[PDB]
């Protein structure tokens, strides 16, 4: 039944996961792309899958980490998923006041599991 | 007053209807800016509502906002109290959850009894073009623009507005 609202920080490793994004594009998800730490623009297929159901507004490009963590704060989604290994503290000490459930994982099973519920 | 407030506001009511009834941009400088401005219930000219459109070239483009206007019984000696609806916009100078607005021309020091509702609603619109994120009601939206992250600023606002139509 009920998937939880999600804030997903789309660094390289997360963009690389084998996820059928058409399936979650409709849900209450937000994709925060750190242009600072991505070598350019986000993968085509991903943008194409949100675009196909007009959920393109759920992809947000962030020119800075501070700016990105300000977005996480303001949106307040239940989960926050990231892999802090694409950035090396990474997660501001603050984040647990605005967010219920942080997953910071390196492991493919864990990231896929929480995104797909 | 409750006398001179009421006559002032009835003058304004006429000017407003005459102004907004036109699609000619000399009589109506507010075309596509202020869509409508009227008192919520005509027996009570102390409460008004307005609809504005987001200024062009901002992330408020192509969306409307409803604004509430309370005229105190001491108008036009004191400014109206103006706010957005709760959870209806995200702006440095708006406390989103209450709709409270920080607008300078509404402050004791700066207010002139010469300014009217039209000038107050226009100034609110002007605020969506020109934020003052240095003393912010919304400190997270303030922190974005104070870090120049324009991609995050336009994305979050568009995210918010699109998701509000849903």
């Amino acid at each position: 039944k009920a998937r939880k609202s999600k804030c997903i920080i789309m660094s390289k490793s997360i963009q690389g996961l084998p996820i059928k994004w058409e399936e979650y594009a409709a849900d209450e998800v937000v994709l925060l792309v750190p242009t600072s730490h991505t070598d350019g623009s986000m993968k085509q297929a991903i943008g194409d899958a949100f675009r196909k159901t007009k959920n393109e507004h759920k992809i947000i490009y962030c020119d800075s980490m501070d700016g990105l963590w300000s977005c996480v704060r303001r949106l307040g989604k239940f989960q926050c998923i990231l892999n802090s290994r694409d950035f090396t503290a990474v997660v501001p000490e603050d984040i647990g006041r605005f967010v219920k459930f942080v997953v910071d994982s390196d492991v493919e099973d864990v990231l896929i599991d929480t995104l797909c519920n | 007053m409750a006398d001179t407030c009421m006559s002032r506001i009835v003058k304004e009511y006429k000017v407003i209807l005459k102004t907004l009834a036109s699609d000619d941009p000399i009589a109506n400088p507010y075309r596509g800016i202020i869509e409508s401005l009227n008192p919520i219930d005509e027996t009570d000219l102390s409460k008004w509502e307005a609809i504005i459109s987001g200024p062009s070239d901002t992330p408020y483009e192509n969306h409307q906002f409803r604004i509430l206007i309370e005229v105190p019984s001491s108008y036009p000696m004191n400014p109206p109290k103006i706010s957005f609806m709760q959870n209806n916009i995200l702006h440095c100078n708006v406390k989103s959850a209450t709709g409270e607005i920080c607008l300078n021309i509404l402050k004791p020091e700066e207010w002139t009894p010469v300014w009217d509702l039209l000038h107050c609603v226009h100034a609110v619109w002007r605020l969506l073009r020109e934020p003052v994120c240095d003393s912010p009601l919304d400190v997270d939206i303030g922190n974005i623009i104070r870090c120049g992250d324009m991609s995050a600023y336009q994305g979050i606002v568009k995210y918010f507005l699109a998701e509000r139509e849903r």
